[PDB]
């Protein structure tokens, strides 16, 4: 999930946008 | 600001700025 991909590892715009509505 | 480690309030701030009027979901597994 988002914490593993963006906090525990470096985030990306592709991944952040997957959490936009 | 996106391409770094973002934790806690820093991560919800990035979601807020990127997602705009869409809004977002913050679902820490």
């Amino acid at each position: 999930g988002i914490v593993e991909q963006c906090x525990a590892s470096v985030c990306s715009l592709y991944q952040l946008e997957n959490y936009c509505n | 600001f996106v391409n770094q480690h973002l934790x806690g309030s820093h991560l919800v701030e990035a979601l807020y700025l990127v997602c705009g009027e869409r809004g977002f979901f913050y679902t820490p597994k």
